[PDB]
């Protein structure tokens, strides 16, 4: 359970972009979604939720 | 050296020619092209990674 909680939630997520191709007629806005990243500190690791 | 080809000049026809037409068959079998290999070699790798 704690492998599997860990494998949950630090990992890298590809979430893609705000006006995404293919895109609506019109759409002019556009960027990066910065989604869930890897933990960094221990601070970070210690507070995963089992 | 010479002396032996102003006495026999068929000799030294025969060497002409067959030093063109050694030449003039092999162009016909190299390539050509604008520029030799000037750019340095270079190896590139690459991946993609949607999202």
């Amino acid at each position: 359970d704690v492998s599997s909680a860990i494998q949950a939630q630090n990992v890298q997520i590809s979430s893609g972009q705000l006006g995404g191709l293919p895109a609506v007629k019109g759409q002019q806005l556009n960027a990066t979604i910065i989604g869930k990243t890897r933990l960094q500190t221990a601070e970070q690791f210690e507070n995963i939720l089992l | 050296m010479s002396k032996f080809f102003i006495d026999r000049p068929i000799f030294a026809w025969v060497i002409a020619l067959v030093i063109m037409l050694a030449g003039g068959l092999s162009i016909l079998s190299l390539p050509v092209n604008q520029y030799p290999a000037i750019a340095p070699p270079a190896i590139a790798v690459q991946v993609s990674y949607p999202g």
